[PDB]
RNA sequence: UCUUAAGGUAGCCAAAUGCCUCGUCAUCUAAUUAGUGACGCGCAUGAAUGAAUUAACGAGAUUCCCACUGUCCCUGUCUA
RNA sequence: GCUCUGAGGACUGACAGUCGACUCAGAACUGGUACGGACAAGGGGAAUCCGACUGUUUAAUUAAAACAAAGCAUUGCGAUGGUCCUCGCGGAUGCUGACGCAAU
RNA sequence: AGAAGUCCAUUGAACCUUAUCAUUUAGAGGAAGCAGAAGUCGUAACAAGGUUUCCGUAGGUGAACCUGCGGAAGGAUCAUUG
RNA sequence: UAGGAUAGGGGCCUACCAUGGUGGUGACGGGUGACGGAGAAUUAGGGUUCGAUUCCGGAGAGGGAGCCUGAGAAACGGCUACCACAUCCAAGGAAGGCAGCAGGCGCGCAAAUUACCCAAUCCUGACACGGGGAGGUAGUGACAAUAAAUAACAAUACCGGGCGCAUUAGUGUCUGGUAAUUGGAAUGAGUACAAUCUAAAUCCCUUAACGAGGAUCCAUUGGAGGGCAAGUCUGGUGCCAGCAGCCGCGGUAAUUCCAGCUCCAAUAGCGUAUAUUUAAGUUGUUGCAGUUAAAAAGCUCGUAGUUGGACCUUGGGCCGGCCGGCAUCGCGCUCCUAGCCCGGCAUCGUUACUUUGAAGAAAUUAGAGUGCUCAAAGCAAGCCAUCGCUCUGGAUACAUUAGCAUGGGAUAACAUCAUAGGAUUCCGGUCCUAUUGUGUUGGCCUUCGGGAUCGGAGUAAUGAUUAAUAGGGACAGUCGGGGGCAUUCGUAUUUCAUAGUCAGAGGUGAAAUUCUUGGAUUUAUGAAAGACGAACAACUGCGAAAGCAUUUGCCAAGGAUGUUUUCAUUAAUCAAGAACGAAAGUUGGGGGCUCGAAGACGAUCAGAUACCGUCCUAGUCUCAACCAUAAACGAUGCCGACCAGGGAUCGGCGGAUGUUGCUUAUAGGACUCCGCCGGCACCUUAUGAGAAAUCAAAGUCUUUGGGUUCCGGGGGGAGUAUGGUCGCAAGGCUGAAACUUAAAGGAAUUGA
């Protein structure tokens, strides 16, 4: 079992240290990847959209989920992301600038798309909220 | 338990509670010396001079007769082990070991009872060795090893 | 090996929590004695009987049954003055009645005694 | 399905073995019938007729690169 | 190149006397930056193909990727025998013997 | 006293050749994993899954797998005083 | 060491000499999206993450390097040079450095003014006096924090429950709501004379006349299946669009989509996104888990690490109301503190622990006081006859460690009196300094003071804790299919040979390939070879695990038991390191019986690369050398303690009569009864544990701590890529990430 002598206390520091790293958080944290990831390390991502894709809907259930390839400008990433509401993929256009946020769950990808793992909250600097309840058309 | 191998045995010696002698036991401290210096200048290790006034003279204790130890009369006498007893049986054990097992090269059973005895005569000789009874510097060679001992 | 003051400790536990009248301690200590003398003085054991025939020697214990559980935290902590108080919350069933058996340079004493001479120690083990 | 005594297995390759052939792709190049790495329906590779590799070696065959130079641009001149 | 410094020993009576041909470090000064000053004296690297290497080979056009090679394997033979020579009588391996002779 | 210049030093940027370390990125082809879709072929496994299952190792096969040598039961036996 | 240089120590540098310094207690190197700290968030305790930032310390001025002036600079709002960048040019040259305030480009998810002022705080100058983009003020400011509007009160009214009776009424009491209902009240948001504020303006605090009819002076953000509080409303859409953080909704009666009404939650805020803390006892020191769910190394030895048995007076007390002070059977005091001969005094082991104290930067944190209106704050402020000033405050706490000091001396390390070189009041010898008798400086010396050495007499209780239901070692009789070398033996199988006899035999559910009148199978006899050691053989022994069965001998070892033997802590577990490690496998000799991966055939089958059968290679066996893994299993590390019952059985031992197909009689040996150890187990039971199956050890755990090692953190990817390293090779040891996914898995229950 566990090591109780008085004298271990480095045996002790030691092994917690060795053993924090199967914890899998502590080790996606205190391994770097996060800066190998297309945000690097940020909150949102500003871009340029390419082309609007639009992809299927894991197995129990059927659509298509209307998302958009864009690339970053920051690092020249592309990925894909979901244009979140019903007919507002229209407002999107192709070569618009989105800024590309967290589509939610902290990294790991939502519901029945298949790899989208980020949303689409403004296009031309303009509140898709906005164009959607039609506060403030772009 | 037993340290190189897994018996857990507690056979052993039990001495009686009366620290002090019993009635018949009139032997003479003076003669108890003469007899346990005879029969060292015999050649005779400590524990063989133990059996024999327990079973020939009826000499229960050496400490109960005479306060004093077998090995303490001895130091005191001038007629100690010069190897510490047994350190002394150990080493005998693998000479012992070492001979036959130069002649059969195949017997790896005693392979790891020779590691075993080598195993305790290095502990026994380090324990010896910061009671400063043994040189600081004397070392269990294998090879002059032969010659130290039988 | 032995770390006594738990060869007694779990065996007046399981004899306690079993029921039995009188139990027996293999090896004693200085602190053994002085542990059963802080149970009895504070009420939770009866007398008991020291038998030192010429060996490292031998308890016997008469329980009351009235001792609900005594444990020993070897590992023998550090304790000051302050920290008896964070302890008898730790380790206690509550803030009423339960001792914690700290030796002292006064010798070894339960905590309220620690507190009142104002003197810390290490904690050898508790009883409530 | 016909057929054989057995239907070329492990590997290997436009190889000193590939007619087609200057094979197709990549690299080397400003430009490459050359070189190398691949791909293999292999005219006609293939297992002591030995297969595939392989450090060291080599007056052995090839290819690129650095320094070097009258080899050349492009000839001149001196000596026996 | 020149001028030096230091280290490295022998013999005779931890020191003194005498002797010692050579090697190795370092510094100064100096020159038309010349110093292995003549001579003597490896060009280097990245890869492929072949043969393992050393060795031998067509004297007088082929020096090799060819042959030999160690290694591996196969075959025959126990003496009244195997391989071979002789016209014959006989002989080689054999002053040998299977860890041997012989044939690939 | 003193400037230019100059000398031998010391610190020394900065450039250059080479080696080397690290972080990215190209590559014909080779070969992994994942996921999708309404595919092809089989029946390996779960019942004695119709050859009991599986574990180490070796070889072979379109693929699951098979077979040998050894082990186990997580076996289909807690049992021969019948 | 000698020196140089510096303000100065110093390898800071030089010359010479030496070869050292550091490292499993992690050096060196590598990463850091790393300036350090005070501190920030979260916090039951423990902790986890963060710290560019206004306070302190350091560093830097585009990158480096070098300098002058000066007390102070290797200074950049100073210079010199180079590199990058760039400006003016009359074409020669010259001038540069916003990580100062403000601003512009760019980068980016992401950050205000090219404003005013020295009036406050402080600095600076030759200085009451100038300057201060330090600093303060005004502007943008939903970074965060505070207080806090959007209505209140009435009776009428269709009503709606008691209560006036409750009956049978009816209306009636807190006013509950739909009331643009009806009504007079109140007010600030806003506007505005002013005043005050201010360095000048401005915000605020005050306030003249304005400033309310519920449409307006209008409150939103997210939802209404569950988790999660709130629609079995109404239309559209039809597995489409879409929602949904997860589960899921949607395929024509959608409470989930899209909308209207209603409701809910928070409300001047609320969601989303990433990082991070809690949840998370899913990082577990407090506090996890390893039989079967992830997970005990194959096994043992082992160095450092961690951990370590018992014992040594504060044993009885007077004392005065926890202690002062006190005696016994308190090794000394000459010196300070030193009593009306006297407590309580120095130097002749270390620490760790704890107590008290010092010293601890402020801001922060807690906390006192105080009516800024409260508040977050702030460090103010309060009464006088609120008339010529009184009372003042501006506390305290913490501060983990390291360091300094006093007292305690249980607990635990380190250290260490058996060779007595030990302790002890004394005596003089080896030799030296010198003071008051050197009134001066002093200086060798007579009894004298002190080293240091030094011999002998003296005294003392003369100086070593027991022998662990720890360990080693010894001796005795045993025990074992534990090991090695040699060795006898057994039938059987194969082939052979000899002899007989004639149509089959081998194989299967069935066949054939196969052997067979060159006599197969079958019978007996003999030989040869090589493997295997039946039955006895077990809920049995030995072994560290792997494993180990014919006989006898030799060789060495081993547990247990027995012991009034010895030593005396010598011990436990163990990163590095080391031995053994089944089968298969690899290299090379020996052998080549049986079996047999590969391979070939014969059947089966849709196929059959397999199951079945026949032949058969390597292999199977021995030796020499490797390999280093197994479901290497008890899927249960090792040492130790306690806890429940019983009979079996193996080994040893002790005690009992009662008979031997034994024995010169007893003893012994075989058997029976009882009891101790020590094994492998086994059976019933919870009073226990657990997810349970189950477990008497997997128990003595939320009432959680005996020690120690290894190891797991959802499932895959994956024991894979790579790097290293051992190996001839197969391989072994060490060993990720991307990306994928919402389950994978355990135990038991019903069914099928
Ligand atoms: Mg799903
Ligand atoms: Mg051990
Ligand atoms: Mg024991
Ligand atoms: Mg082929
Ligand atoms: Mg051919
Ligand atoms: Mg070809
Ligand atoms: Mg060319
Ligand atoms: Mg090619
Ligand atoms: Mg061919
Ligand atoms: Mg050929
Ligand atoms: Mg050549
Ligand atoms: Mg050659
Ligand atoms: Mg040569
Ligand atoms: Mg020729
Ligand atoms: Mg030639
Ligand atoms: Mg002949
Ligand atoms: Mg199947
Ligand atoms: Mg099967
Ligand atoms: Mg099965
Ligand atoms: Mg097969
Ligand atoms: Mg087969
Ligand atoms: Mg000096
Ligand atoms: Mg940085
Ligand atoms: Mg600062
Ligand atoms: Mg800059
Ligand atoms: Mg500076
Ligand atoms: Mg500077
Ligand atoms: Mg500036
Ligand atoms: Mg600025
Ligand atoms: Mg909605
Ligand atoms: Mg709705
Ligand atoms: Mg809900
Ligand atoms: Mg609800
Ligand atoms: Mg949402
Ligand atoms: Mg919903
Ligand atoms: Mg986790
Ligand atoms: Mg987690
Ligand atoms: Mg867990
Ligand atoms: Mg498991
Ligand atoms: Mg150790
Ligand atoms: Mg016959
Ligand atoms: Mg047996
Ligand atoms: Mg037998
Ligand atoms: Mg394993
Ligand atoms: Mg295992
Ligand atoms: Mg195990
Ligand atoms: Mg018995
Ligand atoms: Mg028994
Ligand atoms: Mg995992
Ligand atoms: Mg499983
Ligand atoms: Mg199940």
């Amino acid at each position: 079992g566990k090591t109780r002598g008085m004298g271990a206390g480095r045996k002790l520091k030691t092994h917690r240290r060795n053993q924090r790293w199967a914890d899998k958080a502590y080790k996606k944290s205190h391994l770097g990847n996060e800066w190998k990831k297309p945000f690097a390390g940020s909150s949102h991502a500003k871009g340029i959209v390419l082309e609007k894709i639009g992809i299927e809907a894991k197995q129990p259930n059927s659509a298509i989920r209307k998302c958009a390839r864009v690339q970053l400008v920051k690092n020249g990433k592309k990925i894909a992301a979901f244009v979140p509401n019903d007919g507002c993929l229209n407002f999107i256009e192709e070569n618009d600038e989105v800024l590309i946020a967290g589509f939610g769950r902290k990294g790991h990808a939502v519901g029945d798309i298949p790899g989208v793992r980020f949303k689409v909250v403004k296009v031309s600097g303009v509140s898709l909220l906005a164009l959607f309840k039609e506060k403030k058309e772009k | 338990g037993r340290m190189h191998s897994r018996g857990k045995g507690i056979s052993s010696s039990a001495l009686p509670y009366k620290r002090t002698p019993p009635s018949w036991v009139k032997t003479a401290v003076a003669d108890v010396d003469e007899l346990i210096t005879k029969a060292a200048k015999k050649g005779q290790m400590p524990s063989q001079i133990g059996v024999l006034l327990r079973d020939q003279h009826g000499i229960p204790l050496v400490k109960s007769v005479t306060g004093s130890k077998i090995l303490r009369i001895l130091k005191a006498h001038g007629l100690a082990p010069e190897i510490p007893e047994d350190l002394y049986f150990l080493i005998k054990k693998a000479v012992a070991i070492r001979k036959h097992l130069e002649r059969n090269r195949k017997d790896k059973d005693s392979k790891f009872r020779l590691i075993l005895v080598e195993s305790r005569i290095h502990r026994l000789a380090r324990y010896y060795k910061r009671t400063k009874k043994l040189p600081p510097t004397w070392k269990y060679e294998s090879a002059t090893a032969s010659t130290l001992v039988a | 090996g032995r770390r006594i003051l738990n060869d007694a400790l779990r065996t007046m536990v399981n004899a306690e929590r079993r029921g039995k009248a009188t139990a027996q301690l293999q090896p004693i200590s200085g602190v053994m004695i002085s542990f059963l003398n802080i149970m009895k003085h504070r009420g939770y054991i009866k007398n008991f009987e020291v038998f030192d025939p010429h060996r490292v020697g031998k308890i016997t214990v008469e329980l009351q049954g009235r001792i609900k559980d005594c444990k020993a935290l070897t590992y023998r902590q550090d304790l000051r003055a302050t920290e008896i108080e964070k302890y008898r919350t730790r380790m206690l069933p509550t803030r009423q009645w339960g001792y914690v058996v700290v030796t002292t340079p006064n010798g070894v004493l339960d905590h309220e005694e620690a507190i009142r001479q104002n003197v810390g120690g290490q904690v050898l083990g508790y009883f409530h």
